[PDB]
RNA sequence: GAAAUUGUUGAAAGGGAAGGGCAUUUGAUCAGACA
RNA sequence: CGUGGAGGUCAGUGACGAAGCCUAGACCGUAAGGUCGGGUCGAACGGCCUCUAGUGCAGAUCUUGGUGGUAGUAGCAAAUAUUCAAAUGAGAACUUUGAAGACUGAAGUGGGGAAAGGUUCCACGUCAACAGCAGUUGGACGUGGGUUAGUCGAUCCUAAGA
RNA sequence: GUGAACAGCCUCUAGUUGAUAGAAUAAUGUAGAUAAGGGAAGUCGGCAAAAUAGAUCCGUAACUUCGGGAUAAGGAUUGGC
């Protein structure tokens, strides 16, 4: 199926106790594993706009929470984009038409 | 080209080989033994799973001081690895042998690996520098690989002994 | 030549080898000697360790400085839901040791017990004990024959019981099954008691009572591979030591030309079977009883669960046993409670304990409120509630 | 493609360092054909190659 | 196109070395006389 | 008993296969050794009577060359740090472009030179070997291009000295 | 820019982003660190580490070749507006 959903990922607990020089690279791999869990696609592609959001405050300044838009497209692959919001708190999973 | 000792019918078999391949001899020997005697299609699917780290190659001879994994329980061993470089070389030769079998006219459904053998190629030499201005060797161990695929196919008696036999016959 | 100065050896040689236990449930290797002039009863019980807390009580010991004075003590709480009897086993004396002769199972078994017999429960056809239940389809002649054989030949009778893991906050879903020896009465009486309790539950208060000394058997907390300094308690080598200092400097003399078994070496620490005795029971709690953590002095209505719940465990909703001191094993681990193997009369036993107060403050920090009502009385109304 | 030589020429022609040279990722076909300094000048003129602005070092707090 | 050393196939043995001497069992293999 | 070579002899053997090599196949001799069959191989070689010597190896921390066990083992951890996408390609953690995050912080990881090196400079083609992983990249490989002075130096002068 | 400063620390121009990688976080190490109460009882030996530290003001002994000793010793102060 082709479906688009918006997710909130808790990067704070996924980067707990990680070496400072590896936190931003680790968040990239955590997001790839997050998309594979929800979409079942081994192929995950991250938009460069999302990459700027992860590295916004350096290698060890990753935000606690990020609001993500994940789209499964035609065998299948996932494309992850950032969502521009004021705050990432209080948001739940929704389906985008 | 003259191959190693084989006991199969040449008319029902196809062969492939490669020489002076710059791949570890020890790793390639373990990989070749893992598919020796297997069906061609079964072997090809198994080699793909090794590259995905779903199944492993058991190391039985050149295995000193290596790690152990749970994927060796399929073959009743503890020590196994995933030699990707040697697997790809074997995959190429399996593809070539199947192509030669198709050209002859052999159906691929009944094909199995009847012969596979890895031999040691001449070494390639480089230098490495040691403490106190010494030089030691730094060499590779290339291998020769050959394989063959074949279709599956499915009174002296003494006078006393003669008298005893004759006597028993007239009894019953 | 002789060692320059004398010191006692490091470590106990009777707790060897320091290897991992064969199973997470520690074995019971000795039951109390049977007295057959008593009613049939269990000799042990199964529970899960939840955590520790603190109590206050008045000390009753003449001659002590703190006689008739309050003392603060640490206790351990064990979650003990009722166990279910699902079988019996008979043993025969033999010149080669005790041998099991016959096993008789109950007619119906729940999914808790059946999960113990599977490693891939979600894929199985769940065929366990399906043909054995057919032995009850007839008039029970097959079951009667096996029970008669136990009565005729057995000298030791034990019952198979399993925990009700679904009543605990644990996520295991797979119950623990164990044998418990029956003491008291004749062999026929033991078998009749076991037969009548098939598919029934046995509560902890029928086994243990207040002010009773019990023994705890469990597997200790694991720590992986450990160096000699912490594994055995050897002296640290001086700071000047090349090649590291958390070591034993000399591991043996020239002769014998071998390393001896009595020399400290690095290896596994923790996850060992242990049996600790003389642990007095301070309270036998009831799950359905509100005010579990209440005393005759405090009078407030509160359960035994601290504010926020036991850390890493959860809430206590079943019967529990409160025991003085500490117990081997960590939280969420199955433990076995055993009756004493001897009669203790050291005046530390047989003394009546009356709890005056039970601490229910949060164990997740420097908790300062016993109940939510007390917190409201102190801080007053907050922005969230107005 | 390998546009290493084009970036070196562009920096020399514009007069800034290689760190200030921007080559259009969507025009690598025509950039690869530019091997002379005259060809680079034409690409700079039509906006295929641009000069990036200097990083600001403000002295407001000073 | 020898040896050290190595791969495959076939046969045999192996409870902290292996190899050897005398004798025979078992398996495999083989010459001689049928005057 | 065996080996290289020499005189004599067997009108000796041989491309219809000499010599050499392989052979838990056979025979002779107490033994040094000799003989035969099978396989491989391709051009010379042997018996006997005598002559002659650079004539017989398990060792010499022997000489030269080749090869093992160790072992897929020790290890490939100084100099703060990498990430996303596109392009190219049989193949991309390492090539190119863009974006982001960082460092050298003007006694620099910047911009020029003296010695020394000698084409390493530049373009095109291109990956067997080399760059202790990789490689489509390179100070690698192949083919070509490039260093312009009356004023900058040498040349001239003299120093210790020769 | 900070500051006495060609010190350390941050930035602009310019130049690099090179040093085999991925996963995990046992023991023992190498490097960097912190400790209740005691305070050299350790050790051949205070080895190692800790304490002290800039600037302004106050105050400064024996001895002396009269030049020193001397930052002797011992105290106080320090931001922002
Ligand atoms: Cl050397
Ligand atoms: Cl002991
Ligand atoms: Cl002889
Ligand atoms: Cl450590
Ligand atoms: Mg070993
Ligand atoms: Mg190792
Ligand atoms: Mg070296
Ligand atoms: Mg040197
Ligand atoms: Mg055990
Ligand atoms: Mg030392
Ligand atoms: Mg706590
Ligand atoms: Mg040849
Ligand atoms: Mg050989
Ligand atoms: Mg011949
Ligand atoms: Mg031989
Ligand atoms: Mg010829
Ligand atoms: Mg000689
Ligand atoms: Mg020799
Ligand atoms: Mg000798
Ligand atoms: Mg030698
Ligand atoms: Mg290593
Ligand atoms: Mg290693
Ligand atoms: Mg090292
Ligand atoms: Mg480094
Ligand atoms: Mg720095
Ligand atoms: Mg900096
Ligand atoms: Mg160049
Ligand atoms: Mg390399
Ligand atoms: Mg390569
Ligand atoms: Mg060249
Ligand atoms: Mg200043
Ligand atoms: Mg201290
Ligand atoms: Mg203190
Ligand atoms: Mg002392
Ligand atoms: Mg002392
Ligand atoms: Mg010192």
């Amino acid at each position: 199926d082709v479906v688009t959903r918006e997710y909130t990922i808790n990067l704070h607990k996924r980067l707990h106790g990680v070496s400072f020089k590896k936190r931003a690279p680790r968040a990239v791999k955590e997001i790839k594993k997050f998309a594979k869990l929800h979409m079942g696609t081994d192929d995950v592609r991250l938009a460069p706009e999302l990459n700027q959001a992860i590295w916004k405050r350096g290698v060890k300044g990753v935000e606690y929470r990020l609001r993500l838009r994940i789209s499964r497209k035609r065998p299948l692959f996932s494309y992850v984009e950032p969502v521009l919001v004021a705050s990432a708190k209080g948001l739940q999973t929704v389906v985008v038409e | 080209a003259r191959y190693g000792a084989t006991s199969t019918n040449p008319a029902k078999s196809a062969s492939a080989r490669g020489s002076y391949l710059r791949v570890s001899f020890k790793n390639t020997r373990e990989t070749a033994q893992a598919i020796n005697g297997w069906e061609l299609t079964k072997a090809q699917k198994y080699l793909e799973q090794v590259l995905d780290h779903q199944r492993a190659i058991p190391f039985r001879r050149f295995n000193s001081s290596i790690g152990r994994t749970a994927q060796g329980k399929e073959f009743g061993v503890t020590k196994a690895r995933w030699p990707a470089k040697s697997v790809k070389f074997v995959q190429g030769l399996l593809q070539n042998a199947a192509a030669n079998a198709e050209a002859k006219g052999l159906d691929a459904t009944k094909l199995y690996v009847s012969h596979i053998q890895v031999n040691q190629a001449p070494k390639q030499r480089r230098r490495t520098y040691r403490a106190h201005g010494r030089i030691n060797k730094y060499e590779s161990s290339p291998s020769h690989i050959e394989l063959v695929v074949t279709e599956k196919e499915e009174v002296r008696l003494t006078s006393r002994q003669r008298g005893r036999i004759a006597a028993q016959k007239r009894i019953a | 030549s002789h060692r320059k100065y004398e010191a006692p050896r490091h470590g106990h040689l009777g707790f060897l080898p320091r290897k991992r236990a064969a199973s997470i449930r520690a074995r019971v290797k000795a039951f109390p000697k049977d007295d057959r002039s008593k009613p049939v009863a269990l000799t042990s019980f199964l529970g899960y360790k939840a955590g520790m807390t603190t109590i206050v009580r008045d000390l009753d010991r003449p001659g002590s400085k703190f006689h008739k004075r309050e003392v603060v003590e640490a206790v351990t709480v064990v979650d003990t839901p009722p166990v279910v009897v699902v079988g019996v086993v008979g043993y025969v004396e033999t010149p080669r040791g005790l041998r099991s002769l016959t096993t008789v199972w109950a007619e119906h078994l729940s999914d808790e017990v059946k999960r113990r017999f599977y490693k891939n429960w979600y894929k199985s056809k769940k065929k366990a004990f399906t043909k054995y239940s057919a032995k009850y389809a007839q008039d029970g002649a097959g079951i009667e024959r096996e029970l008669a054989r136990i009565k005729k030949y057995a000298s030791v009778v034990r019952v198979l019981v399993h925990t009700q893991i679904r009543k605990t906050p644990l996520a295991q879903k797979k119950a623990h099954l164990a044998e418990i020896q029956l003491n008291g009465g004749s062999i026929s009486e033991k078998v009749d008691w076991a037969r009548e309790h098939f598919e029934k539950t046995v509560a902890v208060d029928s086994v243990f009572e207040q002010n009773e000394m019990i023994d705890a058997i469990a597997v200790t907390k694991g720590h992986g591979f450990e160096g000699v300094t912490h594994r055995w308690g050897t002296k640290k080598l001086p700071r000047k030591t090349h090649r590291g200092l958390r070591k034993v400097a000399c591991i043996g003399a020239w002769h014998p030309a071998h390393v001896m078994w009595s020399v400290a070496r690095a290896g596994q620490r923790g996850y060992h079977s242990r049996t600790s005795i003389n642990h007095k029971i301070y309270r036998v709690g009831k799950g359905d009883d509100e005010a579990n953590g209440a005393t005759s002095f405090d009078r407030t209505k509160k359960t035994i669960t601290p504010m926020g719940g036991f850390v890493h465990y959860g809430e206590i909703k079943n019967d529990f046993i409160m025991v003085k001191g500490c117990i081997p094993g960590n939280r969420k681990r199955i433990v076995t409670l055993r009756k004493s193997l001897y009669t203790n009369t050291s005046r530390k036993a047989l003394e009546e304990v009356s709890l005056k107060w039970i601490d229910t403050a949060s164990k997740f920090g420097k908790g300062r409120f016993q109940t939510p009502a007390e917190k409201h009385a102190f801080m007053g109304t907050l922005k969230k509630d107005l | 493609a390998n546009l290493r030589t084009q970036k070196r020429l562009a920096a020399s022609v514009v007069g800034v360092g290689k760190r200030k040279v921007w080559l259009d990722p969507n025009e690598t076909s025509e950039i690869a054909q530019a091997n002379s300094r005259n060809a680079i000048r034409k690409l700079v003129k039509n906006g295929t190659i641009v000069k990036k602005a200097v990083t600001v070092h403000s002295k407001s707090r000073t």
